[PDB]
């Protein structure tokens, strides 16, 4: 959807693989962020329970994902994810209801 | 086409 | 004064915004306070899109945050930054 | 490890501060937590302002992110950051 | 301080 | 697409799925079109993209259409694979 | 393409 | 004849395959062994696509399998299957 | 299986109820049936004078008759079922690994 | 022994 | 259950 | 504990 967000922070902690979701890139006509397709209900993000679909990720432990494209963006994840080889200060932005 | 990821 | 929160939306692409922004600043304790949303223009990409609002603080376009800066450097960033869809993020008044 | 934060803004005046903030670090997961108000000294120009609060985690100071670093480096940036008028960004609980 | 319009 | 050679690997899961996309095609098979990264079949390395799929934990395919094919798959989600891949 |  | 066999597919484009197939049997041990390439007429579709070789034994055509049948059968089943331009043959081929 | 595993198949005869001439075991998972796989090759046996079976090779189909949508319990007996033969010959497929 | 052309 | 076949 | 005063 293409609505208002507010940001938001938590921490998820790990070593319970890892978060244990899945992240899709969003494009649009002419892009628009990561966002949080499903989460693993079991995984590390699943019993802290705060992250949601559709959240969109901002920033993973002060590495910003805004001003990338989706490609450099969910790189600039997966390297800030290889922390082990325990907690994960999230930034998302979420629609407001 | 897609792009998809899991962390 | 005021307190703020933090939004953020995509706005698409008058090939421009279709908005006038204006710097603010405290004459009493000499100091800029940043640029914001003085009107936005009828029709405009901004009009249309509807998120935008008088009043709301530009934070960011594209990533390129408008913070660190003064008035004057601010709103050349945000020139610049709209000659090369505009994510925004703004801060909006709870107050 | 509980909590969920909102970002908000608001600018603090001077007699042209008045607050202890501490870090917060995590024993079982070996982790710096970052900034936060731990207390507002009364008559204060926090106090006078009234929009901090405690437990307040600091986020940036006229545009000087605190967030990348450890305690230690971002409380150095913090007090740096202090050389009319301060633009706090604060991370504060909403759950 | 000064008003830029963004067209 | 060349001369294939059957391969059979079993892929761990715990949850998430196998983390694959695959892709029909005269109506030929179903082939693994992408490994989603960090997704069961990625870590386990063995599966690869334009690996034909042959059979799950038993349950063939081929004889039927792409349709067909698809929905067996779909039904039968530690899986057993066997795979066509092409040497040539 | 169909997500497995 | 048998031997030891490796399993190996691919798809012919395409008068029909053009090849000459033949039941073979063990006389001691009274036993069905398949169906296998005996020739391979030069400018068939197979000939043209050259990947099938003389001693393959057919597996299986486009997705029907001939293993458990009987020679007979087997051979019912690809004669079948060829008339209802791409056919996907499994083949078993000897490493030993 | 335990690796990435090929398949191949040969003939196996028999002679006067001796069997192949093995022992083979089911093999589960720890943490799931995987299969049945060859444990020993008894000396004299059918599969030993033959010399193509070996250990840890997985029993896939017997005359045609697949093993594989089985449970271990079930594809051992369709195993043993397909043994006699009121001369003889077996064709196995086996999967066999290739790293 | 029934060879087949196909 | 290893078994004699 | 690292606490910065500002007095």
């Amino acid at each position: 959807p293409d609505g208002t967000r507010e940001f938001l922070t938590f921490e998820v902690p790990l070593n319970d693989a890892g978060l244990g979701v899945s992240v899709k890139g969003n494009r649009s006509k002419e892009d628009l962020g990561i966002f949080v397709k499903s989460i693993i209900n079991g995984g590390a993000a699943s019993k802290d329970g705060r992250l949601r679909v559709n959240d969109q990720l901002i920033a993973v432990n002060g590495e910003s994902l805004l001003g990338k494209a989706n490609q450099e963006a969910m790189e600039t994840l997966r390297r800030s994810m290889s922390t082990e080889g325990g907690m994960i200060q999230l930034i998302v932005a979420r629609r407001i209801s | 086409n897609m792009e998809e990821s899991f962390v």
